[PDB]
RNA sequence: GAAGGUCACGGCGAGACGAGCCGUUUAUCAUUACGAUAGGUGUCAAGUGGAAGUGCAGUGAUGUAUGCAGCUGAGGCAUCCUAACAGACCCACAGACUUGAAC
RNA sequence: UCGGAGAGAGGCUCGGUGAAAUAGACAUGUCUGUGAAGAUGCGGACUACCUGCACCUGGACAGAAAGACCCUAUGAAGCU
RNA sequence: CGGUAGGGGAGCGUUCCGUGUUAGGGAGAAACGCGUGCGUGAGCCGCGUUGGACGAAGCGGAAGCGAGAAUGUCGGCUUGAGUAACGCAAACAUUGGUGAGAAUCCAAUGCCCCGAAAACCUAAGGGUUCCUCCGCAAGGUUCGUCCACGGAGGGUGAGU
RNA sequence: AGGGUGAAAAGAACCCCCAUCGGGGAGUGAAAUAGAACAUGAAACCGUAAGCUCUCAAGCAGUGGGAGGGGGACCAGACC
């Protein structure tokens, strides 16, 4: 809580300390508040064990990534082919008005964005020192930061 | 217009060019030989010794201080062309030019009047 | 980007990377300071550093795989006794790069290699 | 590949020629390095011993 | 002329160019503020693979012992020895009128 | 059939040199309807900060071509 | 007293000529502004600036008599543009020399490609492009102290 | 394709910057805001400086009404 870091600090003096990376807030669900110790765990003491948990993390990006990989379903050649396959397929009309159907599959970029996964079960559960053990799928690469949510199954 | 030194004829562009001289608008003749020197661009020459033209004659010519200089006016013009021909395909769509440029700017002393003016009471 | 790269590949196969860097190699161990881009720099270094820690152990299994790299019959004597034992007591950082003014008339980069 | 019909030329084109502001020095402060006197904008060869020269003292 | 931003530098499981994320040799101030982002190096793992040299058996080829040895790209830990320079600039000085609730 | 990955020449950025088809004029959004009757510029209404880069590329009956199709003009050029 | 094609009835201006070596001008045409006054209109008059020479009031006469479009003609100049391209994929770099500057010149150490070939010789053609000393704006779709570029000299001596 | 600086060129010594290309001064001339691209040198096109308008507003966008703003007024008189 140092380096690069220095007005999040200061603006945090309220009561609390260790400041993490990013700050998250909550919703209503009947928990302590900063008047007794102000300090949550990773125990929950409430969310009940065994149930499935969501994990929202951050998807990857493969930067200016075609149609073609957005669907996955574009027949064509290559060795003697026009479209060379990798190729959208070549969409649109020739002398049609409409307006382009906009919103309808395109290149595009790719970039860090929310995913969540939802439910998946649970193996094993630690607490103090802190560590989870999620049923495969964990969206994103080790590095992010997810959010870990308890279940909004309803 | 006091000092206007430069010269024509020069084998750099109008686009490309002029962008430079942009930026020393307005600038001292001090403050505009220190980024020249680090403008990785063609166009940096001869602008180069132009902001040097203009000055030092100046200095001993007319009644101009090295300092109080600051670049007045500036700006690069199309001069004259050479219609060049490219072969392609059959030869047809070509025209070819050559956008010339020969700037002309001008130096001059500087305004401003300051007078600061405090009571000291002993 | 490539999720974990490293040393580029330049603009040309593979077989012309490993004979262009044969010479920025030998002539930093013969005459000191060579000029080249940054990216080069960056490339050479690993491969000139890596040919060093080699001459550090000696024997004759550092002597035939790196005669692979350079062939030089001049140049490879003297990793194995010059230099690299000046080294013997600094574990790393052989090789030092440092950027300057761009290149003539050629926009960038530009950087000075020498050996520490 | 198409042709394009009316040519409003003027505006239009003057409008687009704001992305290439007047890049000053394109680089960080890198100003005085202690007696240097001068010295170029851009990093250059430190202070110490003679380094970089072709020739020593 | 601060907070902060920006630029540059060293990089990024983030990028066409910009943006965005981490860091800038006290690894920015106190209290341990948890602050090696990269290259190299050391160790280990993994992938090939049991090579060079030498000795021995055989006319030779070839094989055997040391050798499950050596080599070793992006993987992991560890290590900052090299480069991340001391600084600048940009951005300012509690900051409008009327009315209501307070004083 | 679901193709993916990697190595090159372009594409992208910067530095130097440096074209074209085309174009009455521009502050050239969508939609319904209307209109010598499938216009963004009419009318109503909805939507919409100003301005670039890269890419995909339907509209502007886009560009090049006073079409080789038909017909018209007691035209022309060959042939039978 | 709307007006197309058309018919009819009135005028301005431009070049030149007669009436003019009369008169206006170097105390000065032409080119641009302004007074936005004037006529139904195309325009006219006066004047500032710039500029450099003659031009021409009035009526009439004689005109090759004033077009923004005939995919017009000639010349110049915008836009797409500063997007593409910079022309087989036989990569390139470095230490020095010279120069204001050179990754591509020269010199040195190598890599790489071809190897009946992008070697050499010769005919046709081309035709002085060969060599040396200098210079480079233009020609070399980068620069260039480089060049088959330019500007000066030198050089093809067989009865077979 | 491509015309004429001026009467006579006195068509620019020297000095300063640059690579001893180019320019600016010093001078000559009634003039070079005439000098070898040179006379008078408009328009299309391409820029700088100054006043006003200009991000929640759209359609060959001018016109009629019309606030505010930068200047010029008259010893108000409400205008350019």
């Amino acid at each position: 809580r140092d380096r690069k870091l220095t007005k999040p600090e200061m603006g945090h003096l309220e009561k609390s300390g260790i400041i993490p990376l990013r700050h998250l807030q909550e919703f209503r669900l009947q928990s302590i508040d900063g008047f007794e110790v102000t300090q949550k765990l990773d125990f929950g003491e409430l969310f009940k064990e065994g149930d499935l948990v969501d994990v929202s993390g951050t998807t990857i990006g493969k930067g200016f990534q075609g149609g073609i990989k957005r669907h996955n379903f574009k027949r064509g050649q290559m060795t003697h082919g026009s479209k060379s396959h990798r190729q959208l397929g070549s969409i649109g009309a020739g002398t049609t008005p409409g307006r382009v159907y906009k919103g309808k599959k395109m290149p595009g970029r790719m970039g860090g964005t929310k995913r969540k996964i939802r439910k998946l079960k649970i193996v094993k559960i630690d607490d103090q020192l802190n560590i989870i053990m999620i049923k495969g799928a964990l969206p994103g690469k080790p590095g992010n930061l997810l959010r870990i949510a308890p279940a909004k199954i309803v | 217009d006091e000092i206007t030194t430069r010269g024509y004829s020069i084998s750099m562009s109008v686009d490309k060019a002029r962008r430079v001289i942009d930026q020393i608008r307005g600038r001292s003749y001090a403050e505009t030989l220190m980024i020249l020197e680090l403008m990785p661009y063609r166009a940096c020459y001869p602008i180069f010794k132009l902001i040097y033209s203009a000055a030092a004659n100046a200095s001993h010519n007319k009644q101009f201080n090295k300092a109080n200089l600051i670049i007045s006016k500036a700006e690069v013009n199309k001069g004259i062309t050479l219609k060049k021909v490219k072969p392609r395909a059959r030869g047809r769509s070509y025209m070819i030019l050559r956008p010339t440029c020969h700037i002309t700017i001008v130096l001059r002393d500087i305004t401003h009047f300051d007078s600061y003016d405090k009571f000291l009471e002993s | 980007m490539r999720h974990g790269r490293k040393v580029p590949k330049l603009n040309r196969p593979p077989d012309q990377r490993r004979a262009l860097l044969r010479g920025l190699t030998t002539q930093l161990l013969k005459h000191g300071r060579i000029k080249t881009t940054k990216a080069r720099a960056r490339a050479v270094r690993k491969y000139v550093d890596k040919m060093i820690t080699m001459a550090k152990d000696g024997s004759l299994h550092k002597r035939r795989q790196a005669l692979g790299f350079i062939y030089e019959k001049q140049i490879v004597h003297a990793l194995f006794a010059e230099v690299p034992d000046r080294y013997g007591e600094r574990n790393g950082g052989y090789t030092r790069i440092i950027r300057t003014l761009p290149r003539r008339g050629d926009n960038a980069p530009m950087a000075y290699i020498e050996l520490v | 590949m198409a042709v394009p019909k009316k040519r409003t030329s003027i505006y239009k084109k003057r409008i687009r020629k704001n992305i290439w502001k007047k890049k000053g020095y394109w680089a960080a402060l890198k100003a005085f390095s202690l007696a240097k006197s001068l010295s170029t904008g851009n990093s250059k060869s430190f202070f110490v011993r003679k380094i970089s020269n072709q020739t020593l003292e």
